[PDB]
RNA sequence: UUGACCUCGGAUCAGGUAGGAGGACCCGCUGAACUUAAGCAUAUCAAUAAGCGGAGGAAAAGAAACCAACAGGGAUUGCCCUAGUAACGGCGAGUGAAGCGGCAACAGCUCAAAUUUGAAAGCUGGCUUCGGCCCGCGUUGUAAUUUGGAGAGGAUGCUUUGGGCGAGGCUCCUUCUGAGUUCCCUGGAACGGGACGCCACAGAGGGUGAGAGCCCCGUAUAGUUGGAAGCCAAGCCUGUGUAAAGCUCCUUCGACGAGUCGAGUAGUUUGGGAAUGCUGCUCAAAAUGGGAGGUAAAUUUCUUCUAAAGCUAAAUACCGGCCAGAGACCGAUAGCGCACAAGUAGAGUGAUCGAAAGAUGAAAAGCACUUUGAAAAGAGGGUUAAAUAGCACGUGAAAUUGUUGAAAGGGAAGCGCUUGUGACCAGACUUGCGCCCGGCGGAUCAUCCGGUGUUCUCACCGGUGCACUCCGCCGGGCUCAGGCCAG
RNA sequence: GGGACCGAGGACCGCGCUCUGCAAGGAUGCUGGCGUAAUGGUCACCAGCGACCCGUCUUGAAACACGGACCAAGGAGUCAAGGUUUUGCGCGAGUGUUUGGGUGUAAAACCCGCACGCGUAAAGGUGAGAGCUUCGGCGCAUCAUCGACCGAUCCUGAUGUAUUCGGAUGGAUUUGAGUAGGAGCGUUAAGCCUUGGACCCGAAAGAUGGUGAACUAUGCUUGAGCAUGGGGGCGAAAG
RNA sequence: CCCACCCAUACCCCGCCCUCAGGGUAGAAACGAUGCCCUGAGGAGUAGGCGGCCGUGGAGGUCAGUGACGAAGCCUAGGGCGUGAGCCCGGGUCGAACGGCCUCUAGUGCAGAUCUUGGUGGUAGUAGCAAAUACUUCAAUGAGAA
RNA sequence: AAACUUUCAACAACGGAUCUCUUGGUUCUGGCAUCGAUGAAGAACGCAGCGAAAUGCGAUAAGUAAUGUGAAUUGCAGAAUUCCGU
């Protein structure tokens, strides 16, 4: 409030008494009396510089920085260390990119809850779906008492397409802890690097990856972008008949041998 | 520039996202009512005044009474099929006549009326 | 501020505001677009299936893709190439396709009832007054005063004698 | 989870209303299971509890231990059983505070609202198990 | 003498209305200082705060005496940009627009100026059998017709109607709608752990004796029972009077707001000495008129609107009213002054000033009874999982204090380095591997059989056996390696 | 010959020598001791030596002045707008979606129609010079030196001229934030500056609107007001 | 004038810490190339400038994290780790939630301000019985009954 | 030798920090528009067996009528008042 610490009647009492010139409320009846105001040190008074309505709370990315992060989020779970090493307890499913045939998730075959969980199962998408089941705590702190109340992990996030598969996988999908739906033309970088980590494990439909090269191409004022290196193995750039047969002889060894 | 008391009128949008819900209500409110109607009424194609704009075109106000009148639209029936109707401008060239009524030629083309009872 | 503290320490019970608008958001009746509009699809969504147009005006912004709702002369005459004083002043003589489409179209060309106005009585006596003592000269008709009191041309009694049979 | 805008999702909210509710609205908390007798002939989960109703403890330190209401204490959320007592320092019996959650109802107390009660769940339990089945 | 008309009064005559509150946002009036300019007066502060008057759910504004100089725009309002530009400036401090452009929303009208004059056609009241009768207003003007990008009147010919019911539908309240209290352990209590299930368009939230989707309320979804008031409306009854309405054409007409513009002057105000606007004073207009622009272009050539009467939704504001949902907020010296008796208790003549203060336990089971004795107190004894949780009540820090034990001391001692003595506490490498001989048992041994899964050559079971091989176990024998400190 | 302190490193590699191995690029061998205690810690006390007020703020000096009874909790460079420098990042002569529209699992995310802000637009020689090289030579960026072109004013004064107008050609010992083959836009982070309460606390004043203004007698004016500011009272200060 | 001896944070040799510098390290290393190895030199410090690291409230991800068979807090003449701010464990108490790591965020770290609020001391059972109020008791004023 | 003072430890006090909790605050967003001469806002006086530094109500006074629900109220007294029922 903006009158906090403010609603008070306080004068100092300068220079003549033997205090400490801290503006101190009227009065002469009440516990309040006498007591120092309108200040950060006194109890019942100001904080300094009060927290204001008009602070920064959003903030500007560009477009183009937007669809480069979703890109390599997007790339990134393609990568079978990456899942795992964003906690996603990967080890069942038979191919990291996960694409599932749109024919068993196309209109209301997953539209009931429990066979949205037999698919998933199926799928090898088991383990994930209990990883979050079994890892529901309480919030340490005072996040308790502000309406968050328990912490759970993420589960695999199912990306579909609303023009050939519909919105009825979506709600059997919606009650089962940890997983996520998104459209594949709505794709979201908070759920796609969840706390900024890479690696979202992601159960693709077949519909969504014939689409994944239009929606990208659809996408003005921004191309896929080039990459400033063509090779990212490094050992194949290293240890490569090329530069190999190029170098100096080598001036020493890993470990040298003390002289003196 | 902070030598008044900016402090006390300074206004943020945290509505903004909720202002465009409440926008986006009220053309569907609207055409709730007017169900097979458009929402918005048709304008003619008016030139933009300065040297600075001369070369582009715009959306203009309403439709003057002698763009009306060579289209074949009455007058007073234009408000009740959802032309609007400018009683100010004037046409001052062959220009801007033409390609007003050859908009309201084309509006007749797309429209489709229902009789009275 | 002092006046919600009382209410919270008060047994008198809180009085729940209903949820209600001023203008009502979805279509009713037992029309076309009523019985055709979907609850959960937007204005454009729902005007694309119709066929028809919601907006007049030009883009504010990019569409979905896929919406079709949000759009000789010897004296030189620049009007001659546009064509097809007095017009019609009530209606329009007017000149694979979505199901709500056609079923506008064929409200639209209905055919109509003709709800013929008719004579009075008092009118039709004043009528056949003329006709009974001029036969069929209406410039005698109009020129009478007696049979003609509020004195009318020629012209408007014999478009009254053709409505009324007489001739 | 929570869709409609009327719910709300405050624990605030939700602590106040419970705490502070009118005994009418009291009466639909203080509600009880039924029996796998009464479940299988009246088709109803749980009603909320009267006076003359015969009930058995299953939960607490009280386990298994069956018997009629005594009371139903809606004012601090307690339901009294006959012979379900301890005793005070002056060696006067008082009846032990058992919530409605923590018993089962066998036999129930039967007027004529209560077939309009127990119709009305019946009712609505067979409906939507029809148009879920066909 | 009587009766009007006008004007001014009376009436405890009949019917109405205003005051006050609230005032976050809105419309007027009035109006200040400090400060800055490192002093200060113009200026700024600020057309702000305080004071006064008046409204609403919005208000205000509003359908050009406008913007423009264009190939033109076209009521009002708000956002972005114009733009810290133009402009004005003790040219210091600084102050500071607007037009164009993209949007949001869109809606247009009512009078006065006329002769209904072949018919005051209009309206308030009263009495009323509700059907239609009287009084009065009013010709110093109440209806219809018209409102200047118009219109009137004729003529001509096409095109348009008006009332009353009204099934049903929308909005909002209500009724009902999934699944474990299955077995074991800890526990005072499972809501915890383990095993086996079930529901899920419902794994939001809360309660229940501890972390509950399936114990309870709810929550999701479509339905479904009853009801309220607005609005729409399929159809169905009637209509009517030579009634109203739109256009066309023209040897006929076409009225447009005055102590108002404007001129001088004073105050105020603005970026704005065509005063930017307003107000006061003195004088005081026009009709091929008036206003504002444009232009050196050769004379005020041209351009664009019509002032002094009025109404009107939407887009915009909102620290207040009736509610509702939220949060990377605070967590009892915090967060509103007030989580609780809070504008309370208390102070002041008064205007006003204005606190402190949350937590037993799952449940009061809130300590029966005996015995001290004068008490907000003990000793027994009891409740409880616990009373070193006993309405001084969760945890219970430090300052400070008492009792018990050890040691020291006499204006000492305290801190740094280094031993010594006493007291208490701790307890060093966790202490192993390898060979040989005999017996027993399993195998990854057997070119043994059968089966399963697989990445298709690798794994896992089931049954056979001990010729070979390899592991274990038991009973003997032998050797080696071991942490630290000394000499 | 006697004594003290030390043993760093951890397969081999080297220099060497007195060469079957050495004292040569850093300590091994042998013997003993160690669990009712090896070896440490804490407190108390004795002992030898040393020092014996902290923060601020001055001084040649703190031996000045200010603050300090103790303990708990609270407590002071923050946030906006606008400049500027540097780093990271996207795009690039362009860049910026977020006023707004569309859409949505609904304050999120995703998409963009016209404008708009800022910016860009409206090739020379020689010598050094990183790098390359067919070892002959090419030569980045940048610097220096002479040139080239644009504009300006000066004089020189062409075809021409409307007959009183012109600037062509030639040069400047002149100029510019001049051109000479773009580098910007958006964003994140840090530092500094301006303005706001502006790191926290601390004047005397000035203004607006209100509350109170106790008693006594006399005179004057229109029940009230004015005055004797009288007579009393409150406070001030002199150890 | 001569001889021998005593000790500084000075000089010489050695060990260890850190900084700076030079060198080595890929058909990869017997250790996160932001790693590892070898060598040399140097180390005071106010205003000031820069780097790393420790701790607190809250937010996202994660540890299939801890927990009524006892979380957090607190006490502690105990065992450790770090140069240090700090971190870990044991013993007791206690009864419901909490922490590590990578990022994000801020009302984020106290000995002072004649600081604010609260609690408690010495002075001191002293000066004192003045104001102030606490309890007991006693008078009066006005009513009664025995 | 007592006492007195100091330090440390155990136990016991004082005090209410720390941890945990939250029917409170703060901030944002959304739907809607409703005080008064038909006497408002505010100020008193009263109404319950024991009651306020509460709340409700107005001589019909912790309330009456009407509708819905369907078996209570509760700190203790106390109600032949109501349970297939206006």
């Amino acid at each position: 409030s903006e009158k906090a610490g403010h609603q008070t009647s306080a004068e100092s009492w300068g220079t003549g008494r033997a205090v400490a010139r801290i503006p101190r409320v009227s009065g002469g009846g009440t516990h309040r009396a006498g007591q120092g105001a309108f200040g950060n040190m006194c109890r019942s008074g100001r904080m300094f510089a009060p927290t204001k309505i008009w602070r920064k709370w959003h903030v500007k990315i560009n477009q183009g920085q937007k669809r480069f992060a979703t890109a390599s989020a997007l790339a990134a779970s393609a990568v079978a260390p990456l899942l795992m090493a964003r906690g996603h307890q990967v080890s069942t499913v038979p191919e990291v990119p996960l694409v599932v045939d749109s024919a068993a998730v196309a209109g209301d075959a997953v539209a009931k809850t429990a066979a949205a969980y037999k698919l998933l199962k199926a799928i090898g998408a088991g383990p994930d779906v209990e990883k979050v089941k079994k890892s529901k705590k309480l919030r340490a702190g005072k996040g308790k008492m502000r309406g968050r109340r328990h912490r759970q992990r993420r589960g695999p996030l199912i990306v579909y397409s609303p023009e050939h598969d519909g919105k009825e996988l979506v709600k059997g999908f919606r009650n089962i802890p940890g997983v996520e739906t998104c459209p594949v033309d709505a794709l979201n970088l908070l759920q796609l690097a969840p706390g900024g980590h890479l690696g979202r494990f992601i159960v693709w439909t077949s519909a969504a990856i014939k689409q994944l090269d239009a929606v990208y191409e659809s996408k003005k004022g921004f191309f896929l972008p080039a990459n400033i290196v063509s090779q990212a193995d490094l050992s194949r750039l290293i240890n490569s008949t090329e530069i190999q047969s190029v170098l100096r002889a080598p001036k020493g060894e890993a470990r040298t041998k003390r002289a003196c | 520039h902070f030598r008044k008391h900016w402090q006390r009128r300074v206004r943020c949008h945290f509505d903004q996202p909720g202002k465009k819900v409440t926008r986006r209500l009220a053309r569907r409110a609207k055409a709730a009512a007017l169900a097979p109607r458009p929402v918005d009424k048709l304008r003619p194609i008016v030139r933009c005044p300065t040297v600075k704009y001369n070369r582009r075109t715009r959306l203009g106000r309403g439709f003057t009474l002698e763009e009306l009148k060579a289209a074949g639209i009455p007058r007073l029936l234009a408000p009740t099929i959802g032309i609007a109707v400018d009683h100010r401008r004037k046409n001052l060239s062959e220009e801007s006549l033409a390609a007003n009524v050859q908009r309201l030629k084309d509006y007749k083309a797309r429209l489709i009326l229902f009789p009275r009872k | 501020r002092e006046l919600q503290k009382r209410k919270r320490r008060s047994s008198r019970p809180t009085i729940r505001m209903p949820n209600r608008r001023k203008k009502a958001l979805n279509p009713a009746g037992n029309n076309i677009i009523a019985k055709s509009w979907n609850k959960k699809e937007t204005l454009s969504q729902n005007y694309t299936r119709f066929g028809l147009v919601a907006k007049l005006g030009k883009a504010t912004g990019g569409t979905a893709p896929g919406n079709k709702a949000l759009l000789s002369e010897s004296d030189a005459v620049p009007q001659q190439q546009q064509q097809e004083n007095h017009i019609r002043q009530h209606d329009l003589e007017l000149e694979s396709k979505p199901e709500v489409l056609r079923a506008l179209e064929r409200e639209a060309t209905r055919p109509v009832e003709k709800t013929v106005r008719h004579q009075s009585e008092r009118e039709r006596e004043w009528l056949q007054r003329l006709v009974d003592k001029h036969g069929d000269d209406v410039a005698a008709m109009a020129r009478d005063r007696k049979l003609n009191p509020y004195q009318q041309t020629a012209s408007d009694i014999k478009r009254r004698l053709k409505k009324a049979g007489l001739l | 989870m929570k869709v409609r805008p009327t719910v709300s999702s405050s624990r605030r909210k939700a602590r106040k209303a419970h705490f502070s509710a009118p005994s009418s609205v009291r009466r639909v908390i203080m509600s009880a299971p039924l029996s796998k007798e009464l479940r299988e002939k009246y088709n109803v989960r749980s009603i909320p509890i009267r006076k003359g109703d015969e009930v058995q403890i299953v939960r607490g330190a009280h386990k298994d231990k069956e018997g009629k209401v005594t009371s139903v204490y809606r004012l601090k959320y307690v339901i009294h059983v006959e012979r379900v007592t301890r005793e005070k320092a002056t060696g006067q019996t008082v009846p032990i505070g058992i919530h409605p959650s923590n018993v089962v109802i066998t036999k129930l107390h039967l007027d004529k609202d209560r077939e309009n009660i127990l119709a009305r769940i019946k009712a609505g339990r067979e409906q939507v198990a029809k148009a879920k089945g066909k």
